[PDB]
This record gives structure tokens, C-alpha cells and sequence, in this order.
């Protein structure tokens, strides 16, 4: 909440997502290691 | 000749949260499950079990 | 944001068709919806209908659809109100109005009905 | 090989056909096997090619088994052989701009 | 569909007086009732967006609120330039079946 | 240490179930939370003679 702007010129649709940086890079490192097998 | 079909419907909001759904075999049928680890999607499984 | 420029007055024998135009300027036509209002003399603001320019769809007041259609010509940024089988009952001053919608092009359309941008009013009569 | 002609600045429609009319997955590729376009579910995907900002398709015809590659604003550099990948079918067309 | 009605047909006030205009909704419209100001020869320009937000360009004199079947519009320190016909509009319809009330005319007391 | 993605909520969307578009009503007022588990990815390979 506290996102009530409707227009810029003549924010209710603004949202965001959090991912742990350390999990994501670890996850990719494992994926990459498997891609390298092919 | 192409055209469109438009339907105007009521727009209620609803709660929407996916629930796990299990599929079960009908009488006369059975489901074979591949229990090999790292099956990879195709080809033989050497560990097969039967479930409903 | 925009100004709306309308066509002039017209008179037709009953049963004839009349087409009223409303040109929008100062924004992208596609970005937002337009409506029509019928100011019959001595009356209030009768609603004629609504047209959405992001999705080419329209809705009409329930007693009028047998005679009226609305067209959004995206290439000329112009909305046309067509009155078929014109009756003397339809004598009125007609006009368009625009409603700003946010980023309709990006699919963030609000579907607002609040009328901020207005035309001038064109009298349509019969003879 | 089918041959389709056009000139610089024109628009051309090249097509693949699926007789079953089931709006199946399909792809278009160039001669170097670079993906140009395809059908993901009901969505149109544009691949990383030179046609990425010019290629299009009439989605409404996918239900008729018609899966066109529409190339807007043709340049002489676009005169390649385009490959259809539909199920097993491999139609090929040479475009001469 | 929903019928909107004005309470007064007209309202006679003195300049500087607070106008108190109102509109009723037979189907309990919810936060979907807008207010417009129409002067003779003019388009019925929007005053209040939704039930209570004054539209950009609208003087601070104009305010209003309401819910369900009853909504109001008031004009603080009413000026001579505000002796217009005020209209009530409802949007709680899908498919659209938008309507307007009859319009309340302010009269200058003389 | 937090990767933040910017997201938008849209009303006019394409349908996954078939060719066509659909319009949905404007977003609910607020405090909308979607906590979820990434369990896999869908990737495509970009190869070629190049
Ligand atoms: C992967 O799996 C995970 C789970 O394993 C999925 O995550 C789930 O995603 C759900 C998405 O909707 C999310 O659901 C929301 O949870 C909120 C919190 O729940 C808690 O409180 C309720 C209270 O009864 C308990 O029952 C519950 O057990 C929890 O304790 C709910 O509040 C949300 O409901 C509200 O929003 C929905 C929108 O559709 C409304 O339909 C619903 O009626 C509720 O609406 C209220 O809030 C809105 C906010 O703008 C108001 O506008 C509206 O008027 C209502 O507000 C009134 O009531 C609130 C109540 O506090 C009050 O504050 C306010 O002032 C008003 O009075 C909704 O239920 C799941 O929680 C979430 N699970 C977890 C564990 O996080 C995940 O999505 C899956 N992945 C994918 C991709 O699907
Ligand atoms: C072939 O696949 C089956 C299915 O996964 C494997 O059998 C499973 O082996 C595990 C570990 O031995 C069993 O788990 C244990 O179950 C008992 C039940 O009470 C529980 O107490 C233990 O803590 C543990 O969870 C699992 O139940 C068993 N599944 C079945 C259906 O028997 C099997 O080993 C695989 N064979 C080969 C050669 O890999
Ligand atoms: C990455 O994102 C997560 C999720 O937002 C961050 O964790 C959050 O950190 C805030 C810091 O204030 C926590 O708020 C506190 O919560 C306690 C709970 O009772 C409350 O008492 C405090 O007054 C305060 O509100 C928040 O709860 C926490 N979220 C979760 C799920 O624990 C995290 O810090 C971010 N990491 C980085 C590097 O920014
Ligand atoms: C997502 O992670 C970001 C990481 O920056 C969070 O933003 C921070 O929240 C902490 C909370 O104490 C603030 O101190 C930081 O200043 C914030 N950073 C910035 C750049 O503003 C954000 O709130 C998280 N969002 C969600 C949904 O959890
Ligand atoms: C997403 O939210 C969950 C909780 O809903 C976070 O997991 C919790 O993080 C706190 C941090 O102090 C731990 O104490 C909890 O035990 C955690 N809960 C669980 C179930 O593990 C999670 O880290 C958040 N994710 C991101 C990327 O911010
Ligand atoms: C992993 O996938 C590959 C193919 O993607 C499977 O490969 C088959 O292996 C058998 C073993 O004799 C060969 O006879 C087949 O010709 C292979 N298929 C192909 C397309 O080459 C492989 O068996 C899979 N691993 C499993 C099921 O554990
Ligand atoms: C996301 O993954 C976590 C970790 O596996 C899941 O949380 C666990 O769910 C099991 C189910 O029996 C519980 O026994 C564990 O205690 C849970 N862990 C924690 C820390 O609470 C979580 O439910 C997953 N979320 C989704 C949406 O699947």
C-alpha cells in the first residue's frame, strides 16, 4: 500500500520481487556446471 | 474473411490460490511411475512402481 | 491532455442516417476511451454510448443500439457516431468526450468513465 | 524450393501449413538455424535475428493451420531461405528481395 | 438501469453562500458517482472525479462526498461564475449502463 | 544482497488458453503479497552456424 498515484501527466500498478542474491548465483552455478556436461 | 467475437461479462474479484490436484486412474487402469533418479524425461526406467 | 474537435450541424428527413465526427488531438487516440452524450433541448445529459480505442469494442445505452453504432478510426484519430433510421425523437445536440486511461498501450488501461475532455456540441434535427 | 519475390521497402508473407488446423507449435528459422519466430502456446515469440524488429504473424490464422512469417520493410540483406518447422514438415522458401 | 435524481430542482442562493446540492441513487452506487458543472452553451465539465476528488482545474470551493443511495456536492463561498446546472453521473455498471440525473440549477437570489 | 525485480500489474492481457485478449478489472487496493518457490526454469538454447 501507500502507492496511490494513478497517472503521471494528463503508483497503483507498481510492485517488486526479492530474490536472495546468494541463492540465485549458487543456483545458476549448479545449472551452468550441468550445462557444461553437454 | 476474419472477424472477432466479443463477450462482456461481470468482473468480480475472487480469491485465487492453486491447490495441489492429484490424478487417479479409472477402473481397469493403472499408473506406472518412474522411480529412477535423474530419469531425464525419456527412455527406460529400471525402477518402476505402480500407483493409483 | 487533449482537445476534441467536432463536425457541424445536420438536418435529415426521418429514417435517414447521420454521422457525427469527433477528432482528438494532443495525445494518442489509442491510449484512451471516448463516449457520446446527447443534450436534447430541455433535457439532461442522456448517455449514448462508449467506445474503447485500445480494444475495438463499444457499449450502448440499452434503448438506442438498434439505431446507433460508434466507430473509432485509429488512423485519423476520429470517433464517428452513426445514427441510423433517424427519428424526430433524436433531435439533440450531440457531443463527444474523452477519458484519460493510463498506458493503455502497455495493457494498464483503467476503464474510467469520468469525462474530462469535451467537444462542442452539434445539433442534429429532422425534416 | 518455393521462391517468393519482392523489392526493398515491401512487405512479404511467407507461409507454413498444418492441415489439421490445431494451432500447433511451429518455428521459422533462417539458413544458419537462427530462430526468427515461433508459437509458444498462444503467444508469439520473436527470436534473436536480424528480423527481430520486422517479423510478425497473424495469430488469428493459426487456428486455420496458417502460420505466416511477415517481414515488414524488406531489405536486400533479407533474401535468405526461410525454413518452416512444423511437426515433421520442413518447407523451404527462398525470398528474393 | 440505475436512475439518478436530484433532490432540489433548483437552488436559490446568494453569492458567498454555501451551495448544498444532492443526488440520489436508486441502486446504491458505490463510490461511482461523479459531479459535473454545465453552464449555458458549455460542455458539462467534470468537477468531482469519483465521489470526492476534485478534478484538476476545479476551484477549492468545490467538494463533496457520499455513498450508496446518497451523495452531495457543496460549493463553499459560491461565486457568480458558479451559477451553473450541476449533474450527477453514475458508473457502477458492467456492461456499461451509465446514467445522469436531471441537473440542479443554481439560481441567483434576486 | 537482494536482487529486486520490478513488476507491474496489468489489465489487458493475452490469454494462455488460446488466441485472443482479455480485459480484467483494475487492481485491488493494497498489501498484496505473493510469496513463492522457484522450483525450476524454462530455457531455450540459442545456437546456430554463428
Ligand atoms: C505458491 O504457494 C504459496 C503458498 O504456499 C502461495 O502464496 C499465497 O498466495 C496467496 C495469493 O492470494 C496469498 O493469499 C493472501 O493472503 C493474505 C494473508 O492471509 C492471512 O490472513 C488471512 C485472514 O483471514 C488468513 O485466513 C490466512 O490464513 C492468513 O493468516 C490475505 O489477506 C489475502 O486475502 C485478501 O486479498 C484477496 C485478493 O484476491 C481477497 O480476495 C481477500 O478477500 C482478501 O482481501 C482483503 O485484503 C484486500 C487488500 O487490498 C482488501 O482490499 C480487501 O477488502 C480485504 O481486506 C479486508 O480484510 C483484511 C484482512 O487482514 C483487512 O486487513 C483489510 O483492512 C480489510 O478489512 C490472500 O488470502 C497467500 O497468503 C500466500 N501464502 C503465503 C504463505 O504467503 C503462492 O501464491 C503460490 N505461487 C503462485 C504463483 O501461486
Ligand atoms: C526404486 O524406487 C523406490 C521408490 O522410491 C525405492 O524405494 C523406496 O526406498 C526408500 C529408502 O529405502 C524408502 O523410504 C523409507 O520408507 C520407510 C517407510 O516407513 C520410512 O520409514 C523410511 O524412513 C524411509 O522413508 C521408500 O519407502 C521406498 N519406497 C517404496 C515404494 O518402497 C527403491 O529403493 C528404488 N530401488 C532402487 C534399486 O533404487
Ligand atoms: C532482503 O528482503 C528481505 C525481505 O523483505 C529483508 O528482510 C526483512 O528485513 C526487515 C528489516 O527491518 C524486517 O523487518 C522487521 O521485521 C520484524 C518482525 O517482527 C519487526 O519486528 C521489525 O520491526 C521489522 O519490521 C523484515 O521482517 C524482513 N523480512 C523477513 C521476511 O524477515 C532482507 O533484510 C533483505 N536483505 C537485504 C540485504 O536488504
Ligand atoms: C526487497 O529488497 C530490498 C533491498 O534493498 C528492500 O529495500 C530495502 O529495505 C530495507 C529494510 O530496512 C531498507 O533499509 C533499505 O534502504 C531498502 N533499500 C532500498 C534501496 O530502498 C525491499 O524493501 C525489499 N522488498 C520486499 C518486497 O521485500
Ligand atoms: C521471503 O519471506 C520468507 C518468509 O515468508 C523469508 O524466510 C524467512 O526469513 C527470516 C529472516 O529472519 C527467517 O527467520 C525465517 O525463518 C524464514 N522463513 C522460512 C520459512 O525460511 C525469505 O527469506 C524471504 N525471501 C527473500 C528473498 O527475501
Ligand atoms: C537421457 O536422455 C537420452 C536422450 O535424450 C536417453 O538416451 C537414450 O539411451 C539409450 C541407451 O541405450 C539409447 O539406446 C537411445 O538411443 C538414447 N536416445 C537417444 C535419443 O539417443 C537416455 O537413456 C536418458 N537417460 C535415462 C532414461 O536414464
Ligand atoms: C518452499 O520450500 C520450502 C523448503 O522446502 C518449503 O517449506 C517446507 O515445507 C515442508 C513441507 O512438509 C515443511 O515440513 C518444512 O518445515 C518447510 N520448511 C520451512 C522452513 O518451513 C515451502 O513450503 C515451499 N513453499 C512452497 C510454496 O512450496
Amino acid at each position: 500500500n501507500n502507492n496511490t498515484r494513478k497517472s503521471i501527466h494528463i503508483n497503483i500498478r507498481q510492485a517488486h520481487c526479492n530474490i536472495s542474491k546468494a541463492r540465485w548465483n549458487e543456483t545458476l552455478g549448479q545449472i551452468v556446471a550441468k550445462l557444461e556436461e553437454q | 474473411n476474419c472477424n472477432t467475437s466479443v463477450i462482456t461479462q461481470a468482473c468480480p474479484k475472487v480469491s485465487f490460490e492453486p491447490i495441489p490436484i492429484h490424478y487417479c486412474a479409472p477402473a481397469g487402469f493403472a499408473i506406472l511411475k518412474c522411480n529412477s533418479k535423474t530419469f531425464n524425461g525419456s527412455g527406460p526406467c529400471t525402477n518402476v512402481s505402480t500407483v493409483q | 491532455q487533449v482537445q476534441l474537435l467536432e463536425s457541424g450541424a445536420e438536418v435529415k428527413k426521418p429514417g435517414s442516417s447521420v454521422k457525427v465526427s469527433c477528432k482528438a488531438s494532443g495525445d494518442t487516440f489509442i491510449r484512451y476511451s471516448f463516449t457520446w452524450v446527447r443534450q436534447a433541448p430541455g433535457q439532461g445529459l442522456e448517455w449514448m454510448g462508449r467506445i474503447i480505442t485500445i480494444l475495438d469494442v463499444a457499449h450502448y445505452a440499452p434503448h438506442l443500439q438498434g439505431r446507433v453504432t460508434i466507430t473509432a478510426d485509429k488512423s485519423t484519430s476520429t470517433v464517428y457516431l452513426e445514427l441510423r433510421n433517424l427519428r424526430s425523437d433524436d433531435t439533440a445536440v450531440y457531443f463527444c468526450a474523452g477519458v484519460y486511461e493510463g498506458e493503455a498501450d502497455e495493457g494498464e488501461y483503467d476503464n474510467n468513465g469520468f469525462l474530462k475532455h469535451w467537444g462542442q456540441g452539434t445539433l442534429v434535427t429532422v425534416t | 524450393k518455393k521462391v517468393v519475390l519482392g523489392k526493398k521497402g515491401d512487405t512479404v508473407e511467407l507461409t507454413c501449413t498444418a492441415s489439421q488446423k490445431k494451432s500447433i507449435q511451429f518455428h521459422w528459422k533462417n539458413s544458419n538455424q537462427i530462430k526468427i519466430l515461433g508459437n509458444q502456446g498462444s503467444f508469439l515469440t520473436k527470436g534473436p535475428s536480424k528480423l527481430n524488429d520486422r517479423a510478425d504473424s497473424r495469430r488469428s490464422l493459426w487456428d486455420q493451420g496458417n502460420f505466416p512469417l511477415i517481414i515488414k520493410n524488406l531489405k536486400i540483406e533479407d533474401s535468405d531461405t526461410y525454413i518452416c518447422e512444423v511437426e515433421d514438415q520442413k518447407e523451404e522458401v527462398q525470398l528474393l528481395v | 438501469e440505475l436512475e439518478l435524481t436530484q433532490s432540489p430542482a433548483t437552488l436559490s442562493v446568494s453569492p458567498g453562500e454555501r451551495a448544498t446540492l444532492s443526488c440520489r441513487a436508486s441502486e446504491s452506487v458505490s463510490s461511482d458517482l461523479a459531479w459535473y458543472q454545465q453552464k449555458p452553451g458549455q460542455a458539462p465539465r467534470l468537477l468531482i472525479y469519483g465521489a470526492s476528488t476534485r478534478a484538476t482545474g476545479v476551484p477549492a470551493r468545490f467538494s463533496g462526498s457520499g455513498s450508496g443511495a446518497e451523495f452531495t456536492l457543496t460549493i463553499s463561498s459560491l461565486q457568480s461564475e458558479d451559477f451553473a446546472v450541476y449533474y450527477c453521473q453514475q458508473y457502477n455498471n458492467w456492461p456499461p449502463r451509465y446514467t445522469f440525473g436531471q441537473g440542479t440549477r443554481l439560481e441567483i437570489k434576486r | 544482497q537482494n536482487i529486486t525485480l520490478q513488476c507491474r500489474i496489468k489489465q489487458i492481457i493475452n490469454m494462455w488458453q488460446g488466441v485472443g485478449k482479455a480485459m480484467y478489472a483494475p487492481p485491488i487496493r493494497g498489501q498484496i503479497r505473493c510469496s513463492s518457490n522457484i522450483t525450476g526454469l524454462l530455457l531455450t538454447r540459442d545456437g546456430g552456424r554463428d
